[PDB]
Parts: C-alpha cells; structure tokens; sequence
RNA sequence: AAGAACCUUACCAAAUCUUGACACUAGAGAUAGCAGGUGGU
RNA sequence: GUUGGGCACUCUAAGUUGAUAAACGAGGAAGGUGGGGAUGACGUCAAAUCAUCAUGCCCCUAUGAUUUGGGCUACACACGUGCUACAAUGGACAAUACAAAGGGCAGCCGCGAGGUGCAAAUCCCAAAAGUUGUUCUCAGUUCGGAUUGUAGUCUGCAACUCGACUACAUGAAGCUGGAAUCGCUAGUAAUCGUAGAUCAGCAUGCUACGGUGAAUACGU
C-alpha cells in the first residue's frame, strides 16, 4: 500500500464507519483476518514459519 | 433380562433394548409407525428378526438421535441385530450372511475447494 | 510447486516457535511478536542468528535465541545481551528475559547456510563455487542429504535462471522425516539473488 | 427510507444558508456540494446550484419538489447515444 | 469445589498440565479425573496464488483442547495448584 | 470402465407386494430423492389398476412389463464409412432395465392429469399389447430385424 | 358478477374472484371477504343477492380500478414534470430503482436489439 | 475483490499544500481566525 | 434430564489396537494403496503477479499529499458463470417429526421487516425437504414474481446517484428451450436446508455441514 494509505488508515477518522482495516504487516486492505489482522498472503507465510500459535495445515 | 446393542448409521446412534414380547418397537417414547415415515423403513429395520427367526418373540426400546428418519430406522437395524448376539451368540452366522452386522461406513462426503460439491465441477468452457 | 518444507511439518514434526495462548488480545500479542522478531532480525544481523522463539507468560517474555556465535549475542561479559534485553524492555512494556542457545555445527543449519551463501554472492563470488562448498562441508559433518538453489541472474547474466546442486538423501515426501530449510536473499547491483537450502540430518 | 423517528435528514450547513435568506426577496443562488439534503418545505422558491461532480447545476425548487433529495436533479452521468 | 478449567493448542502438551495439576491436588485433596471437553476447530481457507487463480485454495486450522479439573474436599491444596507453572502454551482458570 | 464390470446393488422387495421389481420401479419413479412421493404414486396407481382391471394390481404388472420388454437391440457401430446399427441381444437384467424405463418414461408423457392415473393407464395398456410403452419396444424390434442382416459384426 | 365495474369469473371461489379487481390481491380480498361476511370458498356464481350486495359496499371503501389507475399514472407524471431522477428514467424506459443496465433490463428495455 | 454509499479508491471535477500525509467563529470539508509514487519494464 | 442419584448405555478425547517368485473362501466393523484429504518429481508455457511484499534499470521532486462531490453501479448490444421459473411427483392453508458443522464481548408493542443468561459440551444464534389432512382442477391460472406506484423498518454523519428487508397494490417474459455444449460411478449425481470468513449495513458468490437419495457401466 501507498505510505499516505497506510498513514491514513491509522488516523482518527471524522467517522467510526471511515476506519477500515489493513493488514498491519503489509498494509494489503483485502482480505485481512480480524483475529490475525494479517492479510491472506502474509497469514500464509507466518504460518509457514511456525510463528502463529496453534496454525498448522489443515486436513480432514 | 433384556439384551442391549449400539446401531450406527451415517450420523444416527441408536441404543437398543431387547425385552421378551410380542413384536412392538417404540422409538423415543412413540411408536415406530408414529415415529418413521414409510413402511419400507419399518421392514428394512426388521430383517434381523427375519434372518434369524425371531419375529414376535422381542420388544424393542430405541433411544435414537442424530440423522434423519432413514439414517436412525437403519440405526435401529443395526442395533438390534447387535442386541441379537447377546440373546444367541449362534445367531451370528445367520446374522452376519444377511450383512446385517457390518456397520455401513458411508457417510458424507466432504466438500472440496475449487468445486461446487464433493465431485460436482462448475460448468467447463473452453470457449 | 513445491510446498515450503518447513510449514508442511508445522505441527506434526515441528514445533512452533510462537509458544503462548490468547483469545481476544491475539492479534495484539502476534503483532508484539512480529515487532520483536524484526527487532532482534536487524539489531543481530551479524550475530548468525537462526532463529528466535518467543514464549509468554504473566506480563512476561521468554525470548531464546538460537545463534551459530553466541559470544557476540552476550557479549564480553554479558554487556551485549543487557543492552539487548533494555531494548526490548521499551519496544514492549514487557518484563523480557533472553536466553541464548549456542548451534554447534553451523554448517548444518539451513538458515545459517543460506544466509553464508547470500552474504558471499553480495561479494561477487561464484554462484557455483558457493554453493558446491556449502555442500562438501554438510555432508563431511554426516548429514544425509543436502539441496542448495540458487535463482536470479547469476554473474549478472541478462536471462535469469536457477542453478541447483544436491548430495544424499533430502526426501521432501516423506512427512517423517525433519528437513530443515531457508531461505534467503542476496542484494546484487543486477537486483534480488534467491538463495534455498535444505538439509536432512537424520 | 430514513427512519421517522430520526426525522427528515438535511446538512446543518445549508440549512442556515436557507434561513439566512428568509425574510427577503431578492433570493440569491445557494451554491451546495450537500445533493443528500432533503428538500424542506422552506426550500421553496430557492435557486440550488448543486455540485454533480464537475460543476454546479441550478436547481429551482416547486412545492412538487419538497420531500425529494438535493441530488435527485442534478445528474451525474452523461449519456445520449449507444 | 475447585473448578479448573485449561485450554491449549496442543494436546500433548495439555495432558502433561492437566496430569501435574491432578497429582498436585492429590499430593495435597479429591480430584475428579481430567475431563475432556470437545476441541474448538476453527478453519481458514485463503488463496494460495498472490494475485488470481480463485480455485486454488490452501486451508488452515487450529485447535483448542480443553480440559476439566475438580478438585473436592481440599487448606494446603489452594495454595498448591496456585504456586504452580504451567507451560507457556496452557492457559488455567481456576474457578476457586 | 476400461478394468471390467462393477458390481451390481441389490434392492429390498417391497412391503406391500414383496418384489423386488416394485422397489426398482419406485427408484424410477423418484426424483430428486424424494422417495416418499413416488412410493405414494406407486401404491395409488396399483389400486387404481386393481380396480380398473378386476385382477390384482401386481399380477397385471407383470404382464405389462413382459410387453414392454426387449429381446432385441440395435447397437451404433463404425465400419470404414458407413455407420451400422447391429442388432444385439438384450441381456436379462438390461431388459428390466428398459422395461421399466420406458414405463415410466411413457407414462410421463400421457393426458391424464396425475401421474398416479398416468402410470395405472400406462399399466393397463401395456398389459393389453398397446400405449407408447408397448410401441417404443415393437419399434425397437422394427429397427432390428431391418437389420438381422448385419448380426455379423460385433 | 359485475362488482368494481369488472365481471369477475363466475366460477371460481370468491377469494380467486376478487383478485381480478385492479387494486385486489389476494390478502384485499380476504379482508373484504371478513368484512362483508361471506364465506371464502363460495363460487360466485353462486352468491346470493345480499351476500354480494354485502361484498360490493364493502369494496367501495377501497381505491380500485380507474381510481387507483388514475393516482398511479398522476404520480408518475409529476415525477416526470419535476425532472427527478426517477422521472427522467421513467420517460427513457430504463429501470428506475438502481437496477444495472449493463446487462438485465429486459422488462424496462423490451426485447433485444442485436 | 473473504464485503465500492463516505472510507476503501487507485480514477474524475473543484477547492487546497510544498523537508511535505509518512520515516467560539468562517468554510462543503480539509483547514484558517531527505521522504513519496498502486509511475514503466 | 429442570434436579436428588449413577458413570450403566450414548457421547466427549488422550492412549492403544484395528486384519494379501510377485501377484492373481474363512474370520472381521471394515479385504485388497478400505472412503476422503494433505502431499504435486526433472521440466514446458520468457504462463500469472513490479497493484500483497521486496527489488536492478528507466523515471519528477508534482506521476507526491488533503478534502468535499462524482465515478468504479453507465447501456444499442455480444459472451461466460449462476439464481428463480415455466407447475398437479405441483401451488396455497393447518398440524406434526428427524441433523451436522460452526460463531459469540459490549458480541450472541406493531400484520410485518423491527422496537422496548452466557467469554461456552452450561446460554444464545437456532432445520428444510419429509409425514398427515383440507382446498385448488390443467387455466399464462390460486404457476411465475420481473417491473412499477405508495407507505415503512434498520444500519450508518449521510441510502439521489447507489444498501438490505417489510406491508399493500401492480402482475412482464416464460407452457421444458436450434446448432451445439457441461457435470457426475455411491452416500456420488440430483434435491433440501444450515453455518462461517469478509463485515456498521450489504452474498443468487466463496468456503464448509448435515437430511433425503438414485440410474447406469455390456465393452474399448
Ligand atoms: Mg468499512
Ligand atoms: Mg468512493
Ligand atoms: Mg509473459
Ligand atoms: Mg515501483
Ligand atoms: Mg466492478
Ligand atoms: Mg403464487
Ligand atoms: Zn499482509
């Protein structure tokens, strides 16, 4: 994302419905989890790495 | 003096009772005809009294839950054919020719990503 | 393709390095995390550190630090790792305590591999010549298998490519089996080197 | 619609540009960028130009109008062919 | 009645706490054995491509087990199981 | 499939008639797995049978499906530019198969307007030499014994 | 029969009947039929004099036929004359209620024109 | 794109800013009394 | 089962088992990698992504930044993917059964949309198809609910462009679809509901869950 977006997006809003979510690694607005606040692509990466507790592949 | 049996049928568990009687079975506290839709279910849920020669000779106390109507009558099938081997264990041979013993282990196939289904593709275009 | 080695086995075989538990504040605490790992990833880049895990219980942070040279994490006298965990005291607002875990045979471990092999192609050296010695020095140390990759423009040819080298067993399939693997980056004027080592121990 | 309990919904902003101008008669044009005011019944005989996202567009309000949006007679799309 | 309540993500390392906190109240005084409650299985399916490629899917899961302690008739035992640690994963309600 | 045959699912007779060819034209019957819905056209159009016809409901079912069933078949084959139709044997269980097939298929197609009342009619026709189901099979031996001919390919 | 003007079908129950009243539908109707007692199932060939008297003092208290064509068609020509939004679709033929013209307008629309 | 009324949002119009968004009254508001770039390959 | 009482049966979840010189009936819940998933070799398409992120080179310090309003929702048309229908194996009305998987913290009187105990095996979100009866009687209709008018509810600072839902009215095309073309081998297809992510509000899409539940495979 544009440094300016991301800037923004941590501002105050003049509204409550203005504030939106990024993800808080990348500052991707699509497709960001709330209980990670990561976006689908870095939530795939960390979880790769072992370093989002109790994520591992799913199979059933 | 009662025989017990545990039915399994896709996600319906039946515990089944066996008391000396004349041929009643009673699901939950109502009757089976009360209980079940069609009488085919009602003659699928007998043949272990067929099989093994035992008709009018037992009442059946069910206790079902899970599934629907077909998945608990053929449950209860299960059950009492397992409850059967506890009144004769000799009524195996006759029970498991029948294919009356074997748990049936089709259940439901889970959905997979990509498709519609558990095997049904969306409509295929190669324009 | 070919699925990362390490996040198959998350779980199965392997073990996470984040070790705590939350339900509300969980995102709070995973980003916390991630703050802490970029801290120690910069303020530690010559330390050889291969990798970090982080435990947390009652306000408090459990930070080990697995590094091929542990005297330089410390420091003469422990001066290096007081300063560090002052650092992360203010990052945090947390009570941390830092342990260090010296890796004896560093030519065995994935990451610090990688990352040799990166810093040496940053020095113009051969893109083969690095990763063939990377590979004599594993398999003297008994290890039962070895891959090395290097992928981008190799000696700043104008068509990238990946050049590939392998001895023993590494069998990728096989969910049993602990591959450690990295990679890595290395920043040359003709742009991004990728750098990928795996390495079957036994 | 907007619920009755909250009432018809106009910008403080442009209201108080209406009532300044009542009690005269040489009415002047209110230039708004607010086409989500509602029109009130005191809007009447007032000149409106409405912001439609490139210029304002005159709007001059009839006892027909009351009760409508701003922005109901200012269009904001161009089209007159294919 | 002590309730104690513990959640975790892995369950190896779930049965290792609930065993200590059963033989720490019982070197103390009843303790009703480790009861287990079901797993909450919560899954994720993102896109495996970065940018199209909608069919291509990856999932993810993770689990809490829980476990259920009670502990009757103790007063040297609530102060027993409280001086514990447990490891860093398990997190413990103790509904004293 | 290219390995060999499958094998086949055996069925329940029926609780009323016992049969087992009942059971088989309940599932033909049946759309969208609603079973109950077709034993209930199944067991309606058999008592408007018995009745219409005087005799039991079962026994002129029987007689239907004798009517409606194949013993020759024509099947498609490529022979170096010219398509030809070879007639074939129908084996016994592929002649129950279309016999309550095209039952059923014809009986869809009829006036009358509740299928209980087109399937007892389709019934009563067949087991009387006639109706769409009955045709459909004589203009399928018509195809094959234009064809007795070609019995030679395979 | 003959009731807001229109001769509603004689052989239908009345509920049915009524609905070919423009500004009757079927939850109208049974309200008429509460109101003016008169049974629902009843054909209306074969309503008595005064139940039907009954039903068609009832169905004068409503707004029907070239009453209500009337207020429809009135209210549609001042969306039109003040130039509203709504108005201007109107006139051009195009759904009024946000619907997408990219594709799906055929009712507004008519058929193709390829 | 696993969530376009504002925000998102990049695009357009207008009104504004030039170590820069980031490292009670007036006004539609924003506002007054080395970085950046979702620019190209 | 709302509790006194019990851990019998069910269930929950840890451990432990769980049956082919090669290969080609008994016993057993299961017989031949049992069903399904994850796992995708060397390489091909200079295939996709500089707009997740990072980055060599080209490229200005206005192609940088802020706000209000508009647009991304346009509309003669053409194509792909779907949803609802063309009805009697059905519509309407009344009564009455049977699931699984998940989510939850400031979150889970009015005809109507709606308004004014539980951080979880505890409370809430919360079955339909089906079955039994009554009625409709083959009619573009008691099928269909597109479109439009009016009046409302809720979220939101704000529903004009451009939200969802409700009530009354209106009542379009459509009576099984040319050439051609798609999916599926069993708890599958078909059909019926349910839940979740995103999310103030907005799902005929996506992902997941169960209920009912087929026909056929002679052969290459
Ligand atoms: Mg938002
Ligand atoms: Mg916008
Ligand atoms: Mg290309
Ligand atoms: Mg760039
Ligand atoms: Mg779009
Ligand atoms: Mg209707
Ligand atoms: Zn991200």
């Amino acid at each position: 994302a544009k440094t300016s977006m991301v800037a923004k997006q941590q501002k105050k809003q003049k509204y409550a419905v203005r504030e939106y979510t990024r993800c808080e690694r990348c500052g991707r607005p699509h497709s960001v989890y709330r209980k990670f606040k990561l976006c689908r692509i870095c939530f795939r990466e960390l979880a790769y790495k072992g370093q989002i507790p109790g994520v591992r592949k799913a199979s059933w | 003096v009662e025989y017990r049996g545990t039915g399994r049928r896709k996600n319906s568990v039946a515990r089944v009772r066996l008391v000396p009687g004349e041929g009643n079975i009673t699901v939950n506290n109502r009757d089976v005809r009360e209980y079940l839709p069609f009488e085919s279910l009602i003659l699928d849920l007998n043949q272990p009294f067929d099989v093994t020669e035992t008709k009018g000779n037992y009442d059946v106390l069910v206790n079902v839950h899970g599934g629907g109507f077909t998945g608990q009558a053929q449950a209860i099938r299960h059950g009492i054919a397992r409850a059967l081997l506890e009144a004769d264990p000799e009524y195996r041979g006759s029970l498991k020719r029948a294919g009356l013993l074997t748990r049936d282990p089709r259940m439901k196939e889970r959905k997979k990503p990509g498709l519609k289904a558990a095997r049904r593709s969306p409509q295929f275009s190669k324009r | 393709q070919k699925i990362n080695p390490i996040g198959l086995r998350v779980g199965i075989i392997r073990d996470w390095e984040a070790k705590w538990y939350a339900e509300k504040d969980f995102a709070s605490l995973l980003h916390e995390d991630l703050k802490i790992r970029k801290f120690i990833d910069n303020e530690l880049k010559e330390a050889s550190v291969s990798h970090v895990e982080i435990e947390r219980a009652a306000n408090r942070i459990n930070i080990a630090i697995h590094t091929g040279k542990p005297g330089m994490v410390i420091g003469k006298g422990g001066s290096e790792i007081e300063k560090l965990r002052n650092k992360l005291n203010a990052l945090t607002d947390k009570k941390v305590h830092i342990n260090v875990i010296e890796i004896k045979k560093v030519d065995l471990d994935a990451r610090l591999v990688a990352e040799n092999i990166a810093r040496q192609l940053e020095n113009r050296a051969s893109f083969r010549r690095v990763q063939k010695q990377a590979i004599t020095r594993a398999m003297k140390l008994g290890a039962k298998g070895i891959k090395t990759q290097v992928s981008g423009r190799l000696g700043g040819a104008d068509i990238a490519r990946a050049e590939q080298y392998s001895e023993g067993t590494v069998p990728l399939h096989t969910l049993r089996a602990d591959i450690d693997y990295a990679h890595a980056e290395a920043d040359t004027t003709y742009g991004k080197l990728g750098v990928k080592v795996w390495i079957y121990r036994g | 619609a907007r619920s009755i309990k909250k009432g018809p919904f106009v910008d403080e902003h442009l209201m108080k540009k209406v009532e300044a101008q009542e009690g005269s008669e040489k009415k002047q044009v209110i230039k708004t960028w607010s086409r989500r005011s509602t029109i009130f019944p005191n809007f009447i005989g007032h000149t409106f130009a409405v912001y439609d996202g490139r210029k304002h567009v005159p709007v001059y309000v009839t006892e027909d109008m009351v009760g409508h949006k701003l922005g109901e007679f200012a269009p904001t799309r161009t089209f007159k062919g294919h | 009645k002590i309730r104690i309540r513990l959640k975790a993500y892995d369950h190896r390392v779930i049965d290792q706490s609930a065993e200590k906190i059963v033989e720490t109240a019982k070197r103390s005084a009843d303790v009703s054995g480790p009861i287990p409650l079901p797993t909450e299985k919560s899954v994720y399916t993102i896109i495996r491509a970065v940018h199209k490629y909608k069919d291509s899917r990856e999932q993810f899961e993770q689990r809490t087990h829980k476990r259920l302690i009670d502990i009757v008739n103790p007063p040297k035992t609530v102060d027993a199981l409280m001086g514990l640690n447990l490891p860093s994963g398990v997190d413990i309600e103790i509904k004293l | 499939p290219r390995k060999g045959s499958v094998p086949k699912r055996d069925v329940l007779p029926d609780p009323i008639h016992n049969s087992k060819l009942v059971t088989k034209l309940i599932n033909k019957i049946m759309l969208d797995g609603k079973r109950g819905t077709a034993q209930r056209i199944l067991y309606s159009a058999f008592d408007l049978v018995e009745q219409r016809s005087g005799r039991d409901a079962l026994e002129v079912f029987e007689e239907a499906i004798n009517n409606i069933m194949p013993v020759l078949e024509v099947k498609a084959r490529r022979v170096g530019g010219s398509n030809y139709q070879v007639p074939v044997e129908v084996r016994p269980e592929r002649r129950t198969t279309l016999g309550l097939r095209w039952l059923v298929n014809y009986a869809r197609l009829r006036g009358e307007k509740t299928m209980e009342d087109r399937l007892a009619n389709e019934i009563l026709d067949a087991a009387n030499n006639t109706g769409g189901a009955v045709k459909k099979r004589e203009d399928t031996h018509k195809m094959a014994e234009a064809n007795k001919a070609f019995a030679h390919y395979r | 029969a003959r009731i807001a003007g229109v001769d509603i079908p004689r052989e239908k129950r009345v509920v049915i009947s009524l609905t070919y009243i423009y500004g009757i539908g079927t939850s109208t109707a049974q309200k008429i039929l509460e109101e003016a007692n008169v049974s629902a199932d009843t054909r209306v060939k074969d309503l008595t004099d005064d139940e039907l008297g009954r039903i068609r003092e009832v169905v004068d208290g409503y707004k029907v036929e070239g009453d209500l064509r009337r207020e429809t068609n009135l209210n549609i020509k001042r969306l039109m004359e003040i130039s509203s939004y709504r108005g201007i679709r109107h006139r051009r033929g195009l759904p009024v209620r946000g619907q997408k013209t990219k594709n799906n307008a055929r009712t507004r629309k008519g058929p193709v024109k390829t």
